[PDB]
């Protein structure tokens, strides 16, 4: 975050814990918003062959 | 009488001579799959989709066109009564345009019901 030092080590005493290393506001860090195209692979029962209904 | 002993998945049942094996399905209490068949227009043989088992009898015969004699054990639920089925469906299905949608028959088709 935009916060300055002292800012920063009054928040840091008074909750009792480094708030800087796990913050509660998403940053660049998340993933972006478009997306290469997907494949979604095929399912177990897409055989050409040997893949009689009655058996399944 | 004349009536011959037929069975059914192992159920007897008597039918008068001439009795097709689909007529005496409907009498046990089963309907065979049927496209071509109508009780009311002489016999064809065409679709191949009635195409039941018999018991110790290697071909599949057509139940709509065979009539049956004495002793038979109609095997409708057997494997290769199935699997001739499914392939006849399959075979219907091959050719089939894609017009479900734009179909008028469309949730009362034989041909949809019947590959469900
Ligand atoms: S119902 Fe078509 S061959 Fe018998």
């Amino acid at each position: 975050a935009s916060a300055t030092r002292v800012i920063q080590l009054l928040r840091n005493w008074a909750s009792g814990r480094d708030l800087q290393a796990k913050l509660q506001l998403r940053y660049q860090e998340i993933s972006k918003r478009t997306q290469p195209p997907p494949k979604l692979p095929v399912g177990p029962s897409h055989k050409l062959s040997n893949n009689y209904y009655c058996t399944r | 009488s004349n009536l011959i002993e037929v069975f059914v998945d192992g159920q007897s049942v008597m039918v008068e001579p001439g009795t097709t094996v689909l007529q005496a399905c409907e009498k046990v209490g089963m309907q065979i799959p049927r496209f071509c068949y109508h009780e009311r227009l002489s016999v064809a043989g065409n679709c191949r989709m009635c195409l039941v088992e018999i018991e110790k009898a290697p071909k599949v015969v057509a139940a709509c066109a065979m009539p049956v004699m004495k002793g038979w054990n109609i095997l409708t639920n057997s494997e290769k009564s199935k699997k001739a089925r499914e392939g006849v469906m399959e075979f219907l299905l091959a050719n089939h345009p894609l017009d479900c949608p734009i179909c008028d028959q469309g949730g009362e088709c034989d041909l949809q019901d019947q590959s469900m």
